């Protein structure tokens, strides 16, 4: 099942020689 | 002679001209008090006549127009005069929590919720009232469900989100 709007989500931060 | 006065901020003054005739009339019908509007020191008085019984109402009749100070509706009040263990508990939400700039205001946000609905769900839940201020939270009600309203509101602006303290508080009503 697919969440709706109303569930709470948050955008994940992105952070030898030659010899 | 018995005096009480409540003082009127200067934005409250606008609402209590309009809604004057619902704060009178149930005093001076049934609670046989006197009360008048001083606007030279802008304070609501009130006073005991010679046709006053049961003297408790007269505190009741101030705690009346103290609500509709705090910006609590009228008819919540006429509630508070008709019951008899009625109370209103208030604290400002850094009374919890120190919370500065954006923070605080994302709190007002998470208390209110979305088209206010979120604040609306926790009144149904608890048969009680509940009025923001800029910072300050009254809740007007019994004693148990202003505790149940007030660890509602804690949680709300702690961090958890309205959907969690949302389906907990309507799930721990039934008690």
């Amino acid at each position: 099942h697919r969440p709706g709007p109303l569930k709470q989500q948050n955008k994940a931060h992105k952070g030898l020689s030659r010899v | 002679e018995e005096t009480r006065k409540i003082p009127v901020p200067a934005n409250r003054y606008t609402p209590l001209k309009e809604n004057w005739m619902k704060i009178f009339t149930p005093i001076v019908e049934h609670l046989g008090l006197q009360i008048r509007f001083n606007l030279k020191s802008r304070n609501v008085e009130i006073r005991t006549c010679k046709e006053t019984k049961d003297v408790s109402a007269l505190t009741k009749a101030a705690d009346f127009v103290k609500a509709f100070i705090l910006g609590f509706q009228v008819e919540d009040a006429l509630a508070l005069i008709r019951l008899d263990d009625l109370f209103l508990e208030s604290f400002e939400i850094t009374d919890v929590k120190p919370l500065k700039g954006d923070h605080l205001s994302r709190a007002i946000g998470r208390i209110a919720g979305k088209g206010g609905k979120t604040k609306f769900t926790i009144e149904n839940v608890t048969r009680t009232r509940i009025v923001l201020a800029d910072v300050k939270v009254h809740i007007l009600g019994s004693f148990q469900n202003i505790k149940m309203a007030r660890t509602a509101i804690c949680n709300l602006i702690l961090g958890n989100p309205p959907s969690k303290v949302y389906g907990n508080i309507r799930a721990v009503a039934s008690r």
